């Protein structure tokens, strides 16, 4: 009988509804980020109660990165760094289950592995590339975890 | 393949107690829980000698830890008056059954039942079981260096006045066995009897401190087994870090260690000798924490449990000792046992391990009223006001005590449970009381339900108890023990099936 | 033999030394100190636009932006600031070790990298300590040496 | 140790040209710059048959690249050959004549001491009799120069694709490979094969979406070029090869501005479909050095964007899983093999491709004296019609006082914006700084890259060193300026000829 931070499993459904209201068109651009903020707060509350599965915490981090990368209009270095770190943490936690064959086995696409290496060992990836990688990973979590629940 | 001496027709089987007459060349290892009195002779256990005259001493040694050798090796001045039909051999040990109500962990936990005394030639069934035939159970055996280094502190304890000691090592280095040996060595009734002052600064794997305590404990009596923090020695205060490791709040941990060293210096500068445990960190920021500690304490000795090290060399005198060390089977899983047995103790050496639900629970009001004035979240303080109230529920929070003038402070939102900000929390002084497990919370009635192990009604005048949620986790066995998955229909209050 | 530097006449490194690390660290106003910090970060961005800058200087620019963020935190969702400071430390340390602690890099940074990359996200206080340690490190190893 | 048949061919030295009479087995590997016609027979060069009648061809084969074989093995089999004989011909196979190019591009040792012997004029006592010094001469004795020859499958795929160009139906091609995989050699071979004299003289449409290692394109361009005349050597993108437009990405790699890169590629593909639908121009594409990751994603997006009708991959790997097998070919890398000293690094040869851009008087005239002595071509700044605004492509956030210093002594692209498109939206002010966000929306035509020298602050006038250029006469088309990522070679800021000339503390260099 494993422990769940949420009282019922129904709050996972509500958390998915906040992340993915599924009426993406058409809703207000600031209502979507009002749902995203409530969902990030629920994720951090669940994390404070008990450990959360890496996908759920990662979805919170990636949605925070999405809000900052969409709200951004100046000195872009910190916005670059936040999304960069979010993607590196997401990819590393996904891969930290035990190198090219490993990415195919976990089904993580190649652009993420290149993004992590470029951010760790090379110059900061372009903010336009950070948007691409964040949206790709947010699609990844839908493709793997969130659709089933 | 450790074994103990086996005697036939010499030992006597008695009701509630067993007496062994050990020959001169005999040794005993005993698994379980037992009060150990000495009838005739002197029994030197774990490198220190105990005679017949000493008052009876109670052992709690589980399967996880190594069993302390009980040697019969002999003659000393009296003093110790030996006190049975036959004198037999030189030494006659008397083992008393200790109704500690352990072995009841099996009711809630399936695997933990094998740690303590449980039966699962002709041998009766008691809470102490001597391992006559050789088994996989380990015994406390330490290198001669381990013994003489820890004994060189005892001679300097014998004369005036006090010593400050540090112990540095990794999580698996074995600082716990070292520190228990040292207290056993100085508190032996063959030297100065004044109580040692023990400072335990490790929240992850603490001893003489409940789960998530920084605690300065004046140890007056010896804990002769690897007590799991179950038995309490008179300590001035716990300090609830709330986190497994000092990494999570380095500033809170530092300000708390510094404030504990204040009382340590006030009571040690008073002939009592100080003694410190340090976290399992030897790498990274932990080395810096140890260096900052050494500078402040100015210890007379320092002990490191490995080889590596240059930073520690400055400037306090440093000793190098090999790690050695040792089932549990996991050390982090033993943290759950230390957390659970805290809530299940009526009094020390008595543990009723039926789930806490059935017992009448306790009421408090999370409002301006004197019940609980405020709540504060360590770590993530950005928890939404509407979400903190559900965040605390079904977790083990730590309730504090504050002065009314300090209690006034600024709490933030009167509605539901008033959150007290962490920034205001750190500034004001707090006195830890007890760890609280909150059963449920009534939104409509504003009264929330919590379990705490034992308490003195918290009688006080406008002393606002402040609740604190750390990082410490709730053992699954309290919400979903197999007893309360069948006594109440399998539902999902916080638990889900695999 | 000749090498190309983005700064004209190579006296603007002296300017960055005083602009990152002003003469007085406590009598100066913190708002004006952060204005000086922001100006230095803007100059480092300009030199990055001109050409490649030494990894120490880019790391100084990133670390001081992270410092300004950490010390100006007003509370709330600290997910962003923790992530950004963790990434800044990771870039700094990796760029140092990319070309033992022979470089005199403290073990705190290496432990921080493992904590942030693989382990749980480092806390705000730990990030504040680590960024200040890095800012001290770059000063001691590169910034004090450069003079006029 | 490649070598050719020593001669000993009754060759006459001439003054500016050399006459060669090659036997049937004779072949040539020639290092240097030279132009050749054929006086007798049909010389076969790198897998195509060139007879005597074909117009003279111009060779820029560099020491960095491999040397195209010049065979005379193929016996003249067609009447298209037009042989003119003024000497001797004598019935000994075929005689070909090659003339000095005099491109003056060899004079690079003035700026760089390492770029010597890339373009040879014998840079050491003479060991052979009757030796002569020209801008060209074949290596009679064996030497460490790789020749242009590949496995029979490499030439077989290209040849098989070639007769598919012989008939009416048109061919669109994709080429995919990593850096040093050999995409450049593959494309030069394929373009040489499609423009052989036997095939119709119909210009190929060549699309080059590679900014890092471009071909038929100056440094940092995306370029579509209708190639009507083949470039018989590894012209380091240093020949005209008339192109419709050279699109300034401004960056070495796609990753820096992926959205601008994709928009530019899609626009260039649309411009190619304006003319590739006509079916005369066989469209052909190069792809960036990225073989995996987001580069593979860009390649797949291109493949679904341009109806491929052919795809070539240079390395075997996860491409077959990633790209649906829709016909694609598989050819092994067979990358050019040479020493780093002989074959300079791609980042080290981008500096040459950038320097020779500003140092070219004409297509084949190269004056490599430092640019400082030439007149700075003063231009205006501000709201003035000369040059209006500045756009930093990536580092958009820059202090409004700092961009003007930023563009000083750096390579910037001068664009063209017509009518009020520039008016779409800072402070002018020292410099307007048109934002990048409004830049992307506006349509721009790329004028030649500009080298900035000595920004003047007291006056809006700023010096601009740009290569050969017609007068920028525009009714209202304001020539805005942008700064990308393109690097500035040291040799045109500070070479020996100007460091020794001055020796004082120069502004942007340290010693």
């Amino acid at each position: 009988p494993r422990l769940t931070p949420w009282k019922s499993s129904d709050e996972v459904v509500y958390l998915k509804g906040l992340f993915f209201p599924a009426d993406r068109e058409q809703i207000s651009r600031d209502e979507l980020y009002r749902q995203y903020e409530e969902a990030i707060s629920l994720v951090e509350m669940y994390s404070s109660r008990t450990r959360v599965s890496h996908i759920l915490q990662s979805t919170a981090h990636l949605f925070s990165a999405l809000m900052m990368l969409e709200s951004f209009e100046g000195l872009d270095d910190t916005v670059r760094l936040t999304a960069s770190m979010t993607i590196i943490r997401f990819v590393n936690g996904l891969l930290d289950p035990n190198l090219h064959l490993l990415a195919k086995k976990i089904d993580l696409p190649s652009l993420f592995v290149e993004f992590r290496h470029s951010a760790t060992h090379d110059a900061l990836p372009s903010l336009e590339m950070c948007k691409t990688c964040v949206d790709r990973a947010i699609d990844w979590v839908w493709d793997h975890y969130w659709d089933g629940v | 393949s450790s074994n103990f001496s086996f005697d036939d027709d010499n030992t006597i089987y008695g009701h509630d107690y067993v007496i062994f007459g050990l020959k001169s060349n005999q040794n005993l290892i005993v698994k379980g829980q037992f009060v150990l009195e000495i009838q005739r002779g002197a029994i030197d256990i774990n490198g220190v000698i105990y005679h017949s005259g000493v008052e009876p001493m109670k052992f709690i040694n589980p399967s996880s830890s190594s069993i302390p050798l009980i040697q019969a090796t002999v003659l000393n001045s009296s003093l110790l008056e030996n006190k049975l039909f036959t004198p037999g051999y030189k030494s006659v040990i008397k083992l008393t059954n200790l109704d500690t109500h352990l072995e009841s962990i099996g009711r809630v936990c399936p695997l933990f039942k094998n740690l303590f005394w449980q039966f699962d030639l002709a041998f009766s069934d008691y809470t102490f079981y001597p391992i006559t035939k050789p088994d996989n159970t380990v015994s406390v055996i330490k290198h001669k260096n381990w013994m003489d280094v820890i004994k060189s502190l005892t001679e300097l304890y014998s004369n005036d006045q006090s010593i400050k000691v540090i112990v540095i090592g990794g999580k698996n280095s074995g600082k716990s066995t070292f520190l228990r040996l040292l207290v056993q060595h100085m508190l032996s009734p063959t030297l100065q009897q004044l109580p040692i002052n023990f400072m335990d600064l490790d929240p992850g794997q603490p001893e003489y401190s409940g789960t998530d305590c920084i605690s300065l404990s004046k140890i007056s009596e010896v804990q002769h087994g690897n007590h799991l923090s179950l038995t309490s020695t008179d300590s001035t205060q716990c300090h609830y870090v709330g986190f497994n490791s000092p990494k999570d709040q380095p500033t809170r941990y530092n300000l708390l260690v510094e404030q504990l060293v204040r009382s340590y210096e006030s009571d040690g500068e008073k002939h009592e000798s100080l003694l410190i445990n340090t976290p399992g960190w030897i790498k990274g920021y932990g080395l810096e924490l140890t260096r900052t500690l050494i500078e402040r304490v100015k210890p007379t000795h320092v002990i490191y449990l490995n080889s590596g090290g240059v930073d520690i060399d400055i400037p306090k005198g440093t000793n190098l000792i090999p790690l050695q060390g040792s089932s549990r089977y996991s050390s982090s899983q033993l943290r759950l046992l230390k957390t659970m047995a805290y809530f299940h103790k009526i009094d020390d050496f008595k543990f009723d391990f039926q789930p806490l639900l059935f017992s009448p629970p306790i009421q408090v009001s999370y409002g301006v009223s004197t019940g609980i004035s405020a709540l504060t979240h360590l770590k993530e303080t950005g928890i939404g006001m509407d979400h903190l109230e559900r965040s605390i529920e079904a977790t083990i929070v730590g309730i504090f005590k504050v002065k009314r003038d300090h209690l006034e402070e600024c709490l933030f939102n009167k509605g539901q449970l008033p959150l007290l900000p962490y920034k205001e929390f750190i500034k004001l002084s707090t006195e830890f009381f007890r760890l609280a497990l909150v059963h449920s919370i009534d939104q409509e009635k504003k009264i929330m339900n919590l379990y705490i192990p034992q308490f003195r009604t918290l009688d006080l005048t406008k002393e606002a108890i402040i609740m604190v949620r750390g990082n410490t986790d709730l053992p699954i066995w309290e919400i979903a023990s197999n007893e309360i998955v069948k006594r109440f229909k399998r539902q999902l209050p916080y638990i889900t099936f695999e």
